[PDB]
């Protein structure tokens, strides 16, 4: 359960990302594909080379879904219903992978927001990304 | 793979009682029913809409036999799982695009099926040995991923 | 979420377990300690030898908690409240262990319910145990 | 460790720049704040009621440095992590009763702290080599569990 202080921490941290959200998205994906190569099995149709337009483009989409989640933090299941449907019924990504993307997003935020990535904020973001993952895998079966 | 002699004998002892045909079909089928997202790799197999459609699907059953035939062969080369499964590892990665977590899920479902068929005979020590073996096979199949 | 069918499947299977619950809980613990030795780090104060009275007595408590969850299948978060606080704040068992015990319980049920452990029921039981684990792990942070 | 020469080299080059005092206290403190159930092993350290309490705790700092010193030894022994950490593995299992899953949590937190400290210098390739190292260390520390 996200607390009021968690919600505040995430909104704050995500606020500074602001216009860079898309770049951070792409960066998190690149870090996942390199660090956890099994995640590439879900993107056989992508050019995964560094600098790929596919990865950039997809990074933006992920980052925008995350902005939407932050904006609707009190009502995530509703704001992400369509995405949950998609991952559960069409894409069918094994649930273990969400933890891997979550970790890479955290590393990306840490590398870009040294002032904002305090221990309390790190904790809230970790919980937030876990909550997002739960919502996205809630309709699998 | 830390398999002790007694672990190895127990694995082989039981494996000689298995109707690999039947068991392969039950394990693959159960995987598709219990963890339905694994159905994403088998759309060409036709109807997988209900438990009966999956469990009795002739293509599921025939594929399961193939899977278990490869597994048995692994059981005859427990000291070299990596070499034994190298070509299959490459195939599942490079051509089939299968997340190796799927190998872990199948292994655990295989353990339930063996329990179901052997009842008491599948004692805790025997289960413990089979857990090591299914993790070793899964790891061998994942080893050529890149 | 559990479906009406799932609920029917779980009540029927556990109903057949009946008065053997405690013994199956004890066997599930034995299978866990042997197959996944890392779980033993949580029970250093127990005698873990085969047939141990301590293991038998703990298997009964575990089994009774599940029986109660089955008895209150439409209100599990509330029925398991006390147990969720205990595992989160006193015991502090890492969440990955819940899947291990769940798997061993299923193996235990399969070995004892040849006729009832059909594919539909196995699937319902897997979801049920995952639901129980989510509840017991919901207040960790 | 299947570490590439270029992987070994990247790990080593970054590590020569690490302030162990700062990084150790930060990693250990962060583990306890982000995954508060790990506090169960550190009751004797004092107040751990808040992030500031944790981060400020001098026993947390001093123990962090020690942990990271041990981590440094591993980097000098990358081709034999198992023998390198055999005693420490035994100790974490038989005397301290620490679930090895905790080793994996600490590893990822460490990666987050290296990123926080090195910023852009902690590129995706560097991260990838460090993920292999932290997994290697965790596995070596879990190796003598029984
Ligand atoms: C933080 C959790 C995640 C979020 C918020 C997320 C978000 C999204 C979004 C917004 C889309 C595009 C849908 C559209 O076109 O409108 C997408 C698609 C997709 N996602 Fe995720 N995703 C997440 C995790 C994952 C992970 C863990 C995987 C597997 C490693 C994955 C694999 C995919 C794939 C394969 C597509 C389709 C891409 C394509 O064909 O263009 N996602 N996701
Ligand atoms: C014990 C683990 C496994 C073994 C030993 C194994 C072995 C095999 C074998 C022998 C084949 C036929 C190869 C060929 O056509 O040349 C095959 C094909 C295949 N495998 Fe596996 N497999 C295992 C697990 C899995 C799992 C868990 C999945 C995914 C859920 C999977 C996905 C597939 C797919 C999609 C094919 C091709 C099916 C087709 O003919 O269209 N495998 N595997
Ligand atoms: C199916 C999920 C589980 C349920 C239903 C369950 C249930 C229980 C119950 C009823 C108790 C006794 C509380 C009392 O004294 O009244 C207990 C205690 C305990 N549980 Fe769990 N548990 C579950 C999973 C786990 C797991 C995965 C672990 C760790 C591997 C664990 C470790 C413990 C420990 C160490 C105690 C204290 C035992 C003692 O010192 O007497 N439990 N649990
Ligand atoms: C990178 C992984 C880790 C390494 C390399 C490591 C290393 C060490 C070392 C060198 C000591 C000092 C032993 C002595 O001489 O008494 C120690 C103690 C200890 N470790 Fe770890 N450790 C690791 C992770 C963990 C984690 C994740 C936990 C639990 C969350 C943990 C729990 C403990 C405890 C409780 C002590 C005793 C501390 C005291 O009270 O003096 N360790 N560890």
């Amino acid at each position: 359960v996200l607390s009021p202080a968690d919600k505040t921490n995430v909104k704050a941290a995500w606020g500074k990302v602001g216009a860079h959200a898309g770049e951070y998205g792409a960066e998190a994906l690149e870090r996942m594909f390199l660090s956890f190569p099994t995640t590439k099995t879900y993107f056989p149709h992508f050019d995964l080379s560094h600098g790929s337009a596919q990865v950039k483009g997809h990074g933006k989409k992920v980052a925008d879904a995350l902005t939407n989640a932050v904006a609707h933090v009190d009502d995530m299941p509703n704001a992400l219903s369509a995405l949950s449907d998609l991952h559960a019924h069409k894409l069918r990504v094994d649930p273990v992978n969400f933890k891997l993307l979550s970790h890479c997003l955290l590393v990306t935020l840490a590398a870009h927001l040294p002032a904002e990535f305090t221990p309390a904020v790190h904790a809230s973001l970790d919980k937030f990304l876990a909550s997002v993952s739960t919502v996205l895998t809630s309709k699998y079966r | 793979m830390h398999l002790t002699p007694e672990e190895k004998s127990a694995v082989t002892a039981l494996w000689g009682k298995v109707n690999v045909d039947e068991v392969g079909g039950e394990a693959l089928g159960r995987l598709l029913v219990v963890f339905p997202w694994t159905q994403r790799f088998f759309e060409s197999f036709g109807d997988l809409s209900t438990p009966d459609a999956v469990m009795g699907n002739p293509k599921v059953k025939a594929h399961g036999k193939k899977v278990l035939g490869a597994f048995s062969d692994g059981l005859a080369h427990l000291d070299n799982l990596k070499g034994t499964f190298a070509t299959l590892s490459e195939l599942h990665c490079d051509k089939l695009h299968v997340d190796p977590e799927n190998f872990r899920l199948l292994g655990n479902v295989l353990v339930c099926v063996l329990a179901h068929h052997f009842g008491k005979e599948f004692t805790p020590p025997v289960q413990a040995a089979y857990q090591k073996v299914v993790a070793g096979v899964a790891n061998a199949l994942a080893h050529k991923y890149h």
